[PDB]
């Protein structure tokens, strides 16, 4: 028997409507979209244009502003590196957040190796950047600002509209990573003053290996192409545009546009149910991230005096994720939890719960029950629990580390 | 059109209960129920006809996807016991 | 997810605690610098110097819990001198831990030596 | 058989067991509209393996009618 999937932040199941839209292009309409002389190319091109319009309609943009990529990693790379390289002559400074995704960070690391100066903005305990630091960090040679729309580990929403207003008022390009936000919360590039936006297909129940980047044309923001070739996608992403993948991404964007309100209500209700049930049973459980600016789909909880790898192993019937270092290949703890000021004792106990379009009340109740039972068992197995129950707080009692 | 809408509702529920995967089956049934109860008090015949057309398109998609999912079926979830 | 670690993590083996105030009980409390994995090991050396009872409590990954339970199983039924013969290499091969989880066995070994030490200190 | 039908009707229509009398109407007494009637008929088909035709499904408007169709078939 297969476990229950509560790991929507890592990837999503393919929506059946998306696969239904894809399948004609995986069997019959297999022509190259860049073929100009026969009907296979024309029909592939028409499907590509329809998908582009669907994505643009979801994010409220012009179709010409949408460029198809292989994923949000490629989109983030294109945004960061292309904007940095195009305006290198005058602007040599980048601003981003310490809690951004690994792609954005590593791109900033590469640009620093290429001679750029990158400012990594700190976050408060809530996980939200303070706008005063952003204003004070902007220099005359700042080209790009990158702030996550919805965090993928703790689910904290950033003030995208205010950041965009600040960036537009200072003549600084603003890029937002909307991989966890597209199709789940309302997004409009015009009202939020977004210049660049990254979209991931498999975070919105679409195909894997496909993505979109939004590039504003009024006012025009320019990027230097990172992939060289025939000049497809207006010269910013060369290579053949995969018709089934972009068709699926467009179908997923259309389904999200049709179902966002219903999905948000259901997911909010389920998230409140999960959080309240866990809090009312297990003591010493806290949620990482500010609940007032939190997307309900991504719930990060830290279970005190229990380690997260052991809890993950206990809940073998539920597919979950943790920021503990015991779950990392390099034994690297979550840097997002470090940035939000979680003490070393409590981020080894984080568990990320994911609720999405296909999560049932049946699953949430089972996950809550098993989590309560196994957290109680592991606490009965833990020495820190005895120290706390005996009244000797862990800050005043020590043991020989190493 | 009361008989037509009820027959379409019955057909969609019958076909959605045939979804091999637990997530797809539960979502399809719940969504059909909610969508039919949301548009219960719609009086414009044009709006009703548009809803029925979307309903038939969704029925065709559901039929195709249920067949595809049984052609490629996996084990049941731990919650399905 | 090796079966040997899964096996010790489920169906708990000698989980508990002993009387700290008892003269013939040695408590070993240690931790790991990289990750926080903290195991408390207690050995009851009663009668003519034999560890009849041993209990453990561990905060840590499934590998740490498996190592602590394995150490508790091994240390039982032998004198204190025989207990010091337990090494981290033995636990590592018994559990077949991956190279990333190398530190877990050494922590359990450090835990046994600590208890044996506490016991000898209280014995004089 | 009658015991199972009452439980199915009470669970599907969301009413207490005592309120489901043999002469209770699904719409007038138990408070269910056409959609709930369709779901109730479909549930009666899953619990007791059978294929109720459209006319026979339509004629089931009360608990007595439901008890009757299952006992007969
Ligand atoms: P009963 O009380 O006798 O009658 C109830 C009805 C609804 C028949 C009656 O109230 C009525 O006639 N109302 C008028 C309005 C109406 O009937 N509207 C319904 C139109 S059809 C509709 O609502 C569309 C539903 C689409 C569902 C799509 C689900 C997709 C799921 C995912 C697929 C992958
Ligand atoms: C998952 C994720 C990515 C990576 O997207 P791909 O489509 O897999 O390249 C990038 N950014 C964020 C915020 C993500 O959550
Ligand atoms: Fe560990």
């Amino acid at each position: 028997l297969r476990p229950l999937y509560m790991d929507v932040q890592a990837t999503t199941p393919l929506d059946p409507r998306v696969l239904d839209a894809m399948l004609p292009y995986l069997i019959n309409y297999y022509g190259n979209p860049h073929s100009r002389t026969h009907a296979y190319g024309w029909e592939s091109e028409a499907a590509m244009e329809r998908a582009r319009q669907q994505v643009a309609s979801l994010i409220g943009a012009d179709p010409r502003e949408i460029i198809f990529t292989s994923g949000a990693t490629e989109s983030n790379n294109i945004a960061i590196k292309g904007v940095a390289r195009f305006y290198r002559s005058r602007k040599k400074h980048l601003i981003t957040t310490q809690t951004e995704h690994k792609c954005v960070l590593d791109s900033c690391r590469s640009l620093e190796a290429e001679g750029f100066q990158v400012t990594y903005l700190p976050v408060q305990k809530s996980g939200i950047i303070d706008l005063k630091e952003l204003e004070a960090a902007i220099q005359p040679d700042t080209s790009l600002v990158s702030v996550m729309t919805v965090n993928n580990e703790i689910g904290v929403k950033q003030p995208i509209a205010e950041i965009g207003r600040i960036c537009s008022s200072r003549k600084v390009y603003f890029h937002t990573d909307a991989a966890q936000a597209v199709g789940k919360i309302p997004l409009d590039v015009n009202d939020m003053k977004i210049d660049l936006m990254s979209i991931s297909g498999h975070k919105i129940y679409g195909p894997k290996g496909v993505g979109a980047i939004y590039i504003r044309r009024r006012p025009r923001v320019r990027v230097e192409a990172l992939q060289s070739g025939g000049g497809q996608e207006r010269g910013m992403r060369s290579g053949t545009v995969p018709t089934p993948l972009v068709v699926g991404l467009g179908a997923a964007c259309e389904v999200a546009q049709q179902e966002m309100e219903y999905d948000h209500k259901r997911i909010s209700k389920l998230s409140e149910r999960l959080i309240q049930n866990i809090m009312k049973s297990l003591p010493d459980v806290v949620m990482n991230g500010d609940p007032k600016h939190h997307y309900p789909g991504c719930i990060n909880l830290s279970f005190a005096y229990v380690e997260g790898e052991s809890l993950l192993m206990a809940l073998k019937d539920v597919a979950l994720s943790s920021g503990s270092a015991c779950t990392s290949a390099s034994l690297e703890p979550s840097y997002v939890l470090r940035a939000i000021g979680t003490d070393e004792d409590l981020a080894h106990s984080s568990i990320r719960f994911g609720i999405g379009r296909f999560t049932t009340e049946e699953e949430v109740d089972y996950t809550v029950e098993k989590c309560i039972q196994h957290v109680k068992r592991l606490r009965e197995m833990s020495p820190l629990w005895e120290m706390v129950q005996d009244g000797i707080d862990l800050k005043s009692i020590k043991w020989t580390q190493h | 059109s009361r008989a037509q809408v009820l027959a379409l509702y019955r057909a969609m529920l019958r076909e959605s209960k045939r979804f091999s995967a637990y997530n797809y089956r539960t979502y399809a049934v719940r969504r059909i129920r909610d969508a039919f109860r949301e548009n219960k008090n719609v009086k414009d015949p044009v709006e009703i006809q548009t809803l029925v057309n979307k309903a038939k398109r969704d029925l065709g998609v559901i039929r195709r996807q249920v067949h595809i999912g049984q052609l490629y079926s996996t084990d049941k979830l731990i919650i399905e016991n | 997810y090796h079966k040997k670690v899964v096996d010790h993590y489920e169906n708990p083996r000698n989980v508990g605690s002993l009387d700290k105030t008892s003269k013939n009980v040695g408590t070993g409390l240690v931790g790991a610098p990289a990750c926080g994995d903290v195991m408390k090991l207690q050995i009851q050396v009663d009668e003519k110097g034999k560890i009849v009872d041993a209990r453990f409590k561990t905060f840590g990954c499934g590998s740490a819990i498996a190592s602590s339970s394995l150490a508790t199983e091994w240390v039982k039924g032998k004198t204190v001198e025989e207990a010091l013969t337990i090494k981290n290499t033995d636990i590592a091969k018994e559990l077949c831990l991956p190279p990333v989880k190398l530190h877990c066995s050494m922590l359990a070994e450090d835990a046994i030596k600590a208890a044996l030490a506490d016991y000898k200190l209280k014995q004089e | 058989i009658e015991e199972r039908v009452k439980k199915i009707i009470g669970e599907q229509l969301g009413v207490k067991q005592e309120e489901v009398t043999n002469n209770a109407s699904f719409v007038e007494d138990l408070g269910a509209d056409s959609l709930d009637t369709v779901e109730l008929v479909m549930a009666l088909e899953e619990e007791f393996d059978t294929e109720i035709p459209d006319e026979e499904a339509e004629k089931i408007t009360t608990v007595q009618a439901a008890i009757d169709y299952i006992n007969g078939h």
